[PDB]
Formats: structure tokens, C-alpha cells, sequence
């Protein structure tokens, strides 16, 4: 009866970790898409040219 | 000790200009053979005191309306 | 490009760069779109005089070059503006972006010479009613209902082509409706023109389109100016009896030729590096492929978004100036099969709710619910095993697998370059037949004999005669 300590210990922990590693640090991978706005910030960095650079 | 006193209402000369005039009042005791200190406190409110006196002059240099003193003046 | 009636204006003044700043007449100072056909050099290079002023040194913008030219060139008067050659008979060659041709002679079929500034949006007598259309297609027209004379967006990346779309859009779409089908390009390569144009051999479309592609060789103003050659090439036919139904290429020429010709001319507009005419010409070039009294006014939005680009003007004007947006990946062609377009994001706003029939209601949740609960039983079940595979896997898997890979009918773009037939499909059997024999009934095809039927109307036979 000591295989069900082992098997269920080893099967949790990869149906644990492939299924939450799809749903839990994956989900940080969303946050990325808030970098896809980040860009629209560096147009920013050219309204300092009109200032400067474009007068 | 002695401390220059200054308020935010102030003249831009004071805080624009405090280390082209506190080395006359600071060098007493350093260019005389003693020891001497001088603390530099609150360093951006008097850097960028010079930024309000070049704007406003139509003369643009420094980043964000700033004045050439960060490689002169220091 | 104008009728000159009088050959006189004056002198110029300066030539600095592409800013035609020749001094004219004094107070007689033409239109918008009454260019000048100034003698500069050897050739009657015109300059299309954007903003007029006072004492004769107006704004004006010339197409090309004026192939080396002195500080006092002469102009010349115009009276017509924009008085362009096109017509209803240009569908014979290809065209260029003057109205002339880039293939052989004959300025793309002389015939009539209006005004090359057409009507963008009107009412009064255009067609309210806005009726939806049918391409003739299992995985086109059923899974999208798209309407009559609209601009339709594309999205994806490779899988079907443009001899897919060209071959099978130029034999069924031509002979189910009555209407030519022109194309249009600004921004291509110099030698795909020695390729693509091949393909006009392979399926007799070149006698019924007019391609008017600019290439991208010249500058902005030579290479963007294809606007009048669609617009005014376009009208002749869908205000007579005909349907004219266009092809853009992509959008990078207009718009870096816009945002940099209108931001690089000493004038401030948008930020995000836009200008700020992309809401009248996306608003008022979006709006005007509508469906009229005399015909449906179609026309192909293959515009090209910037790498997704949501802060900038492709996503919003993209996204909201068009309509349906059906975008092709490369799992549904790389697995072997005949239409590559998905049918996941793929439908309009009129195809999957309760504004169509039971028919378009039940084909599209039937399928829609049917694809999307039956495509993680195959991908994320493979993971594990088969061996917890019950009624649903198997009736689901099969259904989706025969049904998937079966409703890709061949249309008539293989009948002339391959060799495979299969007509056009049509929408009693792809609307009354996806929705009951691919659900669970019937299960009696398999996988290779259900490829290459005409919706599930050849596909019966062929579960008991193959």
C-alpha cells in the first residue's frame, strides 16, 4: 500500500504543475499584453522633440 | 555652524546661486589652514531653481526646460 | 491631370524639393483638383495644387518629378478638374494610376473621360436596406453572412492566396451574379507583377478585372494617387446594372505615404506618429463601397494592421470601418485540406445571432458550439489518453473530424488549374445538413471518402457508393 503515497504524491505534483502551469504563471504572460500599450509611451518620448527637436 | 537660511518665495539668485555664494562665507575656515564642511542639502530644489530664469528668457537647453549648469556649474 | 483650355497661367518662382511653388495667374487661381500641366523639361508634368494663395505662389504637390526643371518654368491653365479616361470598359488589361495601362496598349480600354473624383457616402436613392449577399460556399457563405456590396475585412496569414480567392472569386462569384470584379495595388514588388499576372493565364479573370497596381518604385504622391483609378473606374459599372466589386492591396501605402506626406509637409496632426486625415479618408473610403438602387458596390478590405497595433490608427480604423474580419491560420491548412479559412472568429455580427433564421441560428450554434466543445476533446485530451473516451469524444471527434474536414467543398478555382470539380456549394445543403448529420445521425462516412464533396450533398452518396 505504499505506492499510492508515491504515485498520487508524483501524479499531483505533474497534474498540478502542468495544469496549473498553464493557468498560474501563464496568466502573468497576460500582463505582457499590457506591455503591447507601453510602446503608445515612447510617442510620448517624441512630444519632448517638439519642445527640443521640432520647436 | 552657520546655515544659509532660504524660503520657496524667495529670489532665484539665493538657491540658483548658492555655491558662487556661500564660498565667501565658507572659505574662512578652509582656505586658512583649519578644517571645513560644506553640506549640500536639497540639491533639486536649487538646481532646477536656475530652469524658471532660462524658459522664460525663450532659451532652451538642459532636458525639460533646464539651463547648462549640470556640466558648468558643477 | 486636367482639360487645359487656354495654355496660359505664368512663370514660377521656386523649386525646392517636391514643393511646387510656381507663380501663376494672379487673381485667377484654379481648384482643388485643377492641376497644372507645367512644361518642365520635355514632359507636361502637373502638380495638383492642394492649397491656393494669393499673389501666385500657391501650394501645390506634383505626382513624379519634374525631370530637371529651372527657377521660371511655364505653367498652363486648366478648366476641367480632374479629368481623368476610365469607364466601364477598363475590365480587359491592366491599369496604371492615371487611367493609362502598365501591360500592353489602348490606356487600359479608352471610353469615357468624367471627373476622377467620385461621390464617396450619399442617400436619397442608394439602397437603405443593406441585404446581405452569398459568395456560394460551404465554409464562406454559410459560416459568414456577408452583405451585398460591404467591406469586409481579412485577417490571417497564408493557407489560401490570392489564386485561391482570384480563380475561385473570378468563376463563381462572375457567373452567380451579374457584376464585374476589379482589383486594385499600391505597394507591391517589381517582379511578383511578372509572376502574379501569370495567374491571369490560368483562370481567364484578366479579360473581366482591371488591375491597377502602382508598384512601389515611384514616390508617394506617383504611387498613392490610385484612389481616382477605383473610384472613378468603379462607378461607371455598379451605376448602370453591373456590381463592381474592388480589391485593396494593403494599407502601408497610404498610409506611410499619408502620415508621411502629411506629417513631413511642415504641419503639425496626430500623435502615435498618425496624421490627421485618416478619419475622413478611412470614414469617408469606408463608407462609400455601399449597396446602391443600380447595383451593390463591394469592395475587399485587405488592409494591413501594424504588428496589432491598438494605440495606432489600424486597429481602430480597421477594426471599426469595416465589417466581417475572417482571418486564415496555417492548422487548417497544414493538416491537407481545401479552404483554409477557420471557422473560429470568423463570422459577422448578422451570422451567429438572432437577426437571420433558424437556419443561419441553428448551422451557427450548432457548429459554433459543436467546434468549440468538440475541439478540446482531440488536443487537450491527447495529453493524458483515449482510454476515458465515451459517446462524446467519439460522436464529437467524428463529427468534428468528418464534419471539419468535409465542409471544405472545392470551388471552381481547381476545375481550371488542378483538375478537381465540386461546382459551388450551396446553402440547403451546408445549412440543413451540418446541423443533423454532423451532430450525431448518419455516421456511416469516413474521412477519405468525405474529402472533396460539395457540402453534404455529395457527401451522401459517397458513405455508401465509395
Amino acid at each position: 500500500g505504499v505506492v499510492e503515497n508515491l504515485a498520487s504524491e508524483q501524479a499531483a505534483r505533474m497534474v498540478a504543475m502542468k495544469a496549473a502551469t498553464d493557468n498560474g504563471g501563464s496568466l502573468i504572460k497576460e500582463l505582457q499584453l499590457v506591455y503591447n500599450k507601453a510602446r503608445q509611451a515612447s510617442i510620448t518620448q517624441e512630444l519632448t522633440e517638439i519642445v527640443s527637436g521640432a520647436a | 555652524t552657520i546655515v544659509v537660511v532660504a524660503t520657496a518665495s524667495e529670489s532665484a539668485a539665493l538657491q540658483y546661486l548658492a555655491p558662487y555664494a556661500g564660498a565667501a562665507m565658507g572659505e574662512y575656515f578652509r582656505d586658512r589652514g583649519e578644517d571645513a564642511l560644506i553640506i549640500y542639502d536639497d540639491l533639486s530644489k536649487q538646481a532646477v531653481a536656475y530652469r524658471q530664469i532660462s524658459l522664460l528668457l525663450r532659451r532652451p537647453p538642459g532636458r525639460e526646460a533646464f539651463p547648462g549648469d549640470v556640466f558648468y556649474l558643477h | 491631370h486636367h482639360h487645359h483650355h487656354g495654355m496660359a497661367t505664368g512663370k514660377i518662382v521656386q523649386v525646392i524639393g517636391a514643393v511646387v511653388d510656381v507663380e501663376f495667374p494672379q487673381d485667377a487661381v484654379p481648384r482643388v483638383y485643377d492641376a497644372l500641366e507645367v512644361q518642365n523639361g520635355n514632359e507636361r508634368l502637373v502638380l495638383e495644387v492642394q492649397q491656393q494663395l494669393g499673389g501666385g505662389i500657391v501650394r501645390t504637390i506634383a505626382m513624379g518629378s519634374s525631370d530637371g526643371l529651372r527657377r521660371g518654368l511655364d505653367v498652363k491653365d486648366l478648366e476641367h478638374p480632374i479629368e481623368v479616361p476610365v469607364g466601364k470598359a477598363t475590365l480587359g488589361r491592366i491599369m496604371n494610376v492615371l487611367g493609362e495601362p502598365v501591360d500592353m496598349k489602348g490606356e487600359i480600354g479608352e471610353e469615357e473621360r468624367w471627373a476622377i473624383h467620385r461621390a464617396a457616402p450619399s442617400y436619397e436613392e442608394l439602397s437603405n436596406s443593406q441585404e446581405l449577399l452569398e459568395t456560394g460556399i460551404k465554409v464562406i457563405d454559410l459560416m459568414a453572412p456577408f452583405a451585398k456590396g460591404g467591406k469586409v475585412g481579412l485577417f490571417g496569414g497564408a493557407g489560401v492566396g490570392k489564386t485561391v480567392n482570384m480563380m475561385e472569386l473570378i468563376r463563381n462569384i462572375a457567373i452567380e451574379h451579374s457584376g464585374y470584379s476589379v482589383f486594385a495595388g499600391v505597394g507591391e514588388r517589381t517582379r511578383e507583377g511578372n509572376d502574379f499576372y501569370h495567374e491571369m493565364t490560368d483562370s481567364n479573370v484578366i479579360d473581366k478585372v482591371s488591375l491597377v497596381y502602382g508598384q512601389m518604385n515611384e514616390p508617394p504622391g506617383n504611387r498613392l494617387r490610385v484612389a481616382l483609378t477605383g473610384l472613378t473606374m468603379a462607378e461607371k459599372f455598379r451605376d448602370e446594372g453591373r456590381d463592381v466589386l474592388l480589391f485593396v492591396d494593403n494599407i502601408y501605402r497610404y498610409t506611410l505615404a499619408g502620415t508621411e506626406v502629411s506629417a513631413l509637409l511642415g504641419r503639425m496632426p496626430s500623435a502615435v506618429g498618425y496624421q490627421p486625415t485618416l478619419a475622413e479618408e478611412m470614414g469617408v473610403l469606408q463608407e462609400r463601397i455601399t449597396s446602391t438602387k443600380t447595383g451593390s458596390i463591394t469592395s475587399v478590405q485587405a488592409v494591413y494592421v501594424p504588428a496589432d497595433d491598438l494605440t495606432d490608427p489600424s486597429p481602430a480604423t480597421t477594426f471599426a470601418h469595416l465589417d466581417a474580419t475572417v482571418v486564415l491560420s496555417r492548422q487548417i491548412a497544414s493538416l491537407g485540406i481545401y479552404p483554409a479559412v477557420d471557422p473560429l472568429d470568423s463570422t459577422s455580427r448578422q451570422l451567429d445571432p438572432l437577426v437571420v433564421g433558424q437556419e443561419h441560428y441553428d448551422t451557427a450554434r450548432g457548429v459554433q458550439s459543436i467546434l468549440q466543445r468538440y475541439q478540446e476533446l482531440k488536443d487537450i485530451i491527447a495529453i493524458l489518453g483515449m482510454d476515458e473516451l465515451s459517446e462524446e469524444d467519439k460522436l464529437v471527434v467524428a463529427r468534428a473530424r468528418k464534419i471539419q474536414r468535409f465542409l471544405s467543398q472545392p470551388f471552381f478555382v481547381a476545375e481550371v488549374f488542378t483538375g478537381s470539380p465540386g461546382k459551388y456549394v450551396s446553402l440547403k445543403d451546408t445549412i440543413r445538413g451540418f446541423k443533423g448529420i454532423m451532430e450525431g445521425e448518419y455516421d456511416h462516412l469516413p474521412e477519405q471518402a468525405f474529402y472533396m464533396v460539395g457540402s453534404i450533398e455529395e457527401a451522401v452518396e459517397k458513405a455508401k457508393k465509395l
